[PDB]
């Protein structure tokens, strides 16, 4: 895999270290039963006691240097591959802090949780133990059955029976599960969604159907369906294997072989020794691949999957580098091919102007925000903050322009301080008053018991009038040159609404604003109103030109007033 | 294993007696199996090797009985982690939504997350990759040495003392890293909730210049989890030296034992010789027990977390059903009171609505006005009185007919990750496709349908992200429309709609054929037009009721909700 091969790059040395060092550990590891297939010669033998003590002695302690290098070696190997780990999932989250905002709404939350965690947890077998557990497969059982075949080559060929079984199984085995293990993260992204949105739209569940009439359970079945099917042979497989390949089984196959050798004028039984002492010893490193194969697989799919998001479009900043100033000029936009949502948009801010973006639902206002806050770029056209084009503005000195209330009020898990001071942290906490004060939030929040240091986390939250309130604040804690507010105090009440508008026009006297509302008594006093109907400006004007134009906005007006 | 055992279906406690068992048999024939080359190579290497063919016998039977006992055990362990998985997954789907509102804490909302999100192969092979050989390594040299006490009572009786210090190095094992791991499995769990909040609210962050890893909460997180699991990494060092330990001092006391049973007589050159290769196996489970404890210890979190979402408190509930399934139920309230923690949210709330008409229920943000719908819909329940349903309190009813007799418009439109007709469709899944397409076109959910290209197939986004505001929140309201429910509720009545779409939804909403009990919570006087009923609540109590008209005739504080 080009993609998996390019993910870890960086681990080549460190890999090739781990293994020539398991297939130097291997070796230590059988050098104790040689010295054991000698003592026990010696014991037939009689030779002296000095002889035996120094050879059992030499065996524990070389037995136990191969244990302490064993555990070193996959100690050392453990923090390279969490040093790895933790360095690809810094990575992950600085690309997908660059990434279109279409990239986020078209895969989900959950898909980015398995991204980020899942996936890059899944290559803890590729780079930790598939190495040196293949150079171990690869070299005890090759230097065992080569001195076994020096001891006797009729008690070493049927040694290939469960040697050559466990080759098949294991063959078959990856072959019938490698289809499963592909579909496998599908269904995990396709459930972790389901999880999410199941605990996360609660009361429609708990309303419209219930437990039993849900899509989370219909697809929990089939997930369950799946896993039955996709782990039944699998670990059928794995036992057999296990049943194969378990020193018990090499036992018994060795002495089968050679009763008939040894009670028959066949074979002299001390050459059953090696058989006994190391014949049985490569069977549990075998199984080491054996139950390793699914492991490298699921490591090789989860470094491509990993490298596709981190090959993807970023946003990049062009290399082509008025104050309060905002000017689309000719802008179209498509947050899919072929599915013009804007269309031949040209509008242009000042500073101290409110401009005002009304029109039918679905017209395309919101999206038009999310434009000037560089969410997604423009298909065509050009935003100019500044005179500077949005493209060649980098994030920091792109945001410090331009404050946005976005539709959806998305309050963080954290204190109200947290949330109304999320784009200024340093703020101070009389600056976060201040602006809570200014937004009509700060009431609420001292009668809440902590104050301002309390949660804003699921099953602690706020009403939406309040929340939307907490976001106003948060946007003029900010203090950016350009403010735009997507659907406002679109659930507060009259009074509130009233309060907080005449916060925001004393607080953008001289500031630029761009007031989206459907709330057209609220937009009489604007200075351009502009009425995007079907993604184009119809008409742009005065309240008082615009009724007497008689036009989209006439229309709206009507129909509000009744 | 005590949590584990009350987890399995009392169906399948015969296999779980079967699989027992099998275990302790398995384990019996394995350690007889590895002791019966005593006797097989004293005969052997003896001066009449003929001796061997009855040990060789008797070891064909019993490894091809452990054989057999495996691939039964291996059966009835990958049956009772499925039964286990498939049990334990259908109860936590049957029982949240039956949980407390209060209950869903940002933790537990965590662990409910981490809990179904643990539906994986992990836990549904849970016995073969660990019960059966943990169990069978803990076991088998226990097993040995009562077995070698038919070859010598002293060395048998040497290698069990082997054992004690195995189940010594286990327990100092698990208890010198119980704290390192259950921070790393902290550490992990807010590392996910904040991947999740973080491509939840990219908006927000990236608009507040918190989202690169230097700045942003998922980039704390991170650095905290790469901390603790280095940490936890370095602290599974004393577990393998322990273990090490254990396995050469039960190593050396076989040893010790061995060479003086030889060197008083009582026990010969081949049987020492065989002794060897019962040494390499009793020594073998050190290593493989060494190896299943960072995978014990995740499974028991993940079962801590499985249990802890089982034993949610749900709501009280009864087994009452409404009279009239057809027909309006009266609505009504009698000393409401609701709070939430120590704040109170109404104070002797008590309105009777008439059966059929529309109320309007209005007031200032967080006075309590969805609360009241909440109530109504059953989702709360009072901390102290009674919503009646024609009579009936809603906590005695069953949670069928309970759910069966209100349809709400949510004041934030949630909507699943599907087709829009989908979406819809949830309201009344039996509906015919007319009841559907009356549903949306009173919804004026017809304009979205003539707009987007894929009509009413068109794939919504996490949550309704892939629409726009109004355009979810007319889907909302045609689900909500779909279903017979004899009363509707409303928390926002067209809050994202423009002025065309409001009106149209409007008088779709009171014009809907079938009668109903309909209370609506609005902010605009447009969205409460021709109400047969007002309600004015302004700190959790009704100041005012009557009609509309009524009310601007009279002045009160309705009167001047609306000056502005
Ligand atoms: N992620 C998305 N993918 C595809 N289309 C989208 C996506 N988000 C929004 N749209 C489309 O954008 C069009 C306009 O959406 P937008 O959010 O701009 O609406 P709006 O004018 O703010 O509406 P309202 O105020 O009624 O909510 C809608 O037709 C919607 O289908
Ligand atoms: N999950 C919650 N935890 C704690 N308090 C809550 C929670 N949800 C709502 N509240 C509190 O309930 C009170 C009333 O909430 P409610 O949802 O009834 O408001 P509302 O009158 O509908 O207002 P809005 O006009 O903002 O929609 C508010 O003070 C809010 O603080």
């Amino acid at each position: 895999a080009e993609a998996g091969s390019r993910l870890l790059a960086p681990l080549k040395k460190p890999l090739i270290v781990s293994g020539v060092l398991q297939a130097l550990i291997t070796l230590i590891e059988l050098a104790p039963f040689v010295l054991l297939v000698e003592l026990a010669r010696l014991l037939l033998g009689g030779a002296e006691a000095e002889r035996l003590w120094t050879l059992g002695l030499t065996a524990v302690s070389l037995i136990g240097l191969g244990a302490v290098l064993a555990a070193a070696m996959t100690l050392w190997l453990h923090r390279v591959d969490a040093r790895f780990a933790h360095e690809l999932r810094g990575r992950l989250l600085t690309k997908l802090s660059r990434l279109p905002l279409g990239w986020f709404t078209r895969r989900g939350s959950a898909s980015t949780k398995q991204l980020v965690q899942d996936d890059t947890l899944a290559l803890h077998y590729l780079i930790t133990h598939a190495i040196p557990d293949a150079v171990a497969a690869v070299v005890a059982p090759v230097a065992v059955l080569v001195y076994l075949f020096v001891a006797d080559w009729r008690v070493a060929l049927v040694l290939f029976i469960p040697v050559l079984v466990y080759l098949v199984l294991m063959s078959v085995m990856t072959i019938q599960s490698g289809s499963k293990i592909a579909q496998a993260p599908r269904w995990a992204e396709r459930m972790g969604g389901e999880a999410g949105a199941f605990l996360e739209g609660q009361p429609v569940i708990r309303i419209f159907g219930g437990a039993a009439a849900s899509r989370f359970r219909r697809r929990l079945d089939d997930y369950i369906d799946f896993l039955v099917s996709w782990q039944r042979p699998f670990v059928g497989k794995k036992t057999l294997m296990d049943l194969v390949t378990r020193p018990a089984t090499f036992l018994w196959i060795i002495l089968v072989a050679g009763v008939p050798l040894v009670v028959t004028g066949r074979m002299d039984p001390v050459n059953l020794l090696p058989f006994l002492l190391l014949g049985t010893t490569f069977g549990a490193r075998l199984l080491g691949i054996g139950y390793g194969l699914s492991g490298i697989q699921t490591g090789m799919l989860a470094a491509r999957r990993i490298q596709t998001v981190l090959d993807e479009p970023e946003l990049v900043v062009r290399d082509r580098t008025r104050p309060g100033t905002v000017e689309l000029d000719r802008v179209s936009f498509e947050y899919r091919p072929g599915v013009p949502v804007i269309r031949d948009v040209t509008l242009t801010l000042r500073p101290g102007t409110v401009t005002a973006l009304v029109g039918p639902s679905g017209s395309g206002k919101s999206t038009l925000a999310a434009l000037v806050a560089r969410f997604h770029d423009v298909t065509q056209g050009a935003i100019r903050v500044d005179g500077r084009d949005i493209r060649t503005l980098t994030a920091d000195e792109l945001y410090r322009r331009v404050g946005f209330v976005l539709q959806d009020a998305q309050l963080v898990h954290g204190s109200v301080a947290e949330n109304i001071a999320l784009a200024e942290p340093d703020a101070g906490l009389e600056r976060i008053r201040t602006a809570a004060r200014d937004a009509q939030i700060h009431d609420r929040i001292t009668r809440m018991p902590d104050g301002y240091d309390s949660v804003l986390g699921a099953g602690s939250a706020l009403s939406g009038g309040e929340r939307q309130r907490v976001t106003i604040a948060r946007a003029i804690l900010a203090d950016t040159p350009v403010l735009v507010l997507d659907q406002a105090t679109a659930f507060a009440d009259p009074e509130s609404e009233y309060l907080v508008q005449q916060a925001i026009n004393r607080l953008t006297r001289d500031r630029t604003v761009l007031v989206i509302a459907h709330r057209l008594h609220t937009i009489t006093h604007a200075d351009q109103i502009v009425v995007l109907d079907d993604g184009r400006i119809v008409e742009v004007g005065t309240h008082d030109e615009l009724l007497a134009a008689g036009g989209r906005y006439r229309g709206l007006w009507d129909s509000g007033r009744y | 294993i005590r949590t584990l055992l009350r987890l399995v279906p009392a169906e399948k406690r015969g296999a779980v007696a079967g699989y027992a068992v099998l275990t302790l048999l398995s384990v019996l024939l394995r350690a007889v199996g590895a002791v019966l080359l005593i006797p097989l190579l004293a005969a052997l290497f003896s001066d009449t090797p003929s001796d061997a063919w009855l040990w060789l016998g008797w070891l064909t039977a019993v490894t091809l009985a452990g054989w057999v006992t495996d691939t039964n055990t291996a059966r009835l362990g990958f049956d009772l982690g499925f039964a286990v998985l498939s049990r334990t997954q259908h109860d936590m789907a049957d029982r949240l939504p039956n949980v407390a509102m209060s209950w869903f804490t940002p933790d537990n909302t965590a662990t409910a997350r981490q809990a179904i999100a643990a539906t994986g192969p992990e836990l549904a092979g849970l016995v073969v990759n660990l019960l059966t050989p943990l169990i069978g390594a803990a076991l088998l040299p226990a097993a040995i040495g009562v077995a070698l006490l038919f070859v010598s009572v002293p060395l048998g009786l040497a290698a069990l003392a082997g054992v004690a210090v195995l189940f010594g190095a286990l327990a100092l094992s698990g208890r010198l890293s119980r704290a390192a791991d259950k921070v790393a499995g902290e550490t992990n769990s807010a590392f996910t909730e904040r991947i999740i909040e973080f491509a939840r609210t990219q908006q927000a962050l990236r608009a507040a210049r918190r989202v690169e890893p230097a700045r942003s909460q998922v980039g704390s997180a991170l650095a905290a989890q790469h901390g603790a699991g280095l940490r936890l990494l370095t602290m599974q060092i004393p577990g393998q030296v322990l273990f090490s330990l254990a396995g050469q001092v039960a190593l050396i006391g076989f040893r010790g034992m061995a060479v003086w049973l030889t060197v008083r007589g009582q026990l010969g050159v081949p049987e020492a010789i065989a002794l060897i290769v019962v040494l390499v196996r009793y020594l073998e489970p050190f290593a493989a027990i060494a190896d299943l404890a960072p995978a014990l210890e995740t499974t028991r979190a993940t079962l801590n977390r499985i249990q802890a979402v089982l034993d949610a408190p749900t709501l009280p509930a009864g087994r009452r059903r409404l009279d009239r399934t057809g027909a309006a139920p009266s609505i009504e309230f009698d000393d409401v009171r609701f709070s939430y923690g120590d704040e109170v949210v109404l104070d002797g709330v008590s309105f009777t609505l008439r059966p059929g008409n529309t109320t309007a229920i209005v007031g200032p943000s967080g006075s309590g006005k969805t609360t009241i719908l909440s109530l109504i819909a059953g989702l709360q329940q009072p901390a102290s009185g009674r919503v009646l349903l024609d009579g009936v309190d809603v906590t005695t009813l069953d949670p069928e007919a309970r759910r069966a007799a209100v349809s709400v418009v949510f004041q934030h439109p949630y909507l699943f990750d599907g087709t829009l007709r989908d979406n819809v469709l949830v309201g009344d899944p039996e509906a015919d496709p007319d009841d559907v397409t009356a549903a949306m076109r009173l919804a004026r959910v017809d304009e979205l349908l003539d707009r987007l290209p894929d009509g009413d197939a068109t794939v919504v986004g996490e949550g309704g992200t892939a629409l726009s505001g109004g355009e979810r929140q007319r889907v909302s309201i045609a689900r909500a429309l779909l279903k017979p429910a004899p009363v509707l509720l409303v928390d926002q009545a067209t809050s994202a709609l423009d002025n065309a779409n409001e009106a149209a939804v409007v008088d779709a909403l009171t014009a809907d054929p079938r009668p109903r009990t309909r209370v609506i919570v609005a902010h605009r006087l447009a969205s409460i037009r021709h109400a047969d009923r007002v309600l004015f609540v302004e700190a959790g109590r009704v100041v005012e009721d009557g009609a509309i008209d009524e009310l601007l005739a009279a002045g009160g504080r309705f009167a001047q909700f609306w000056a502005q």
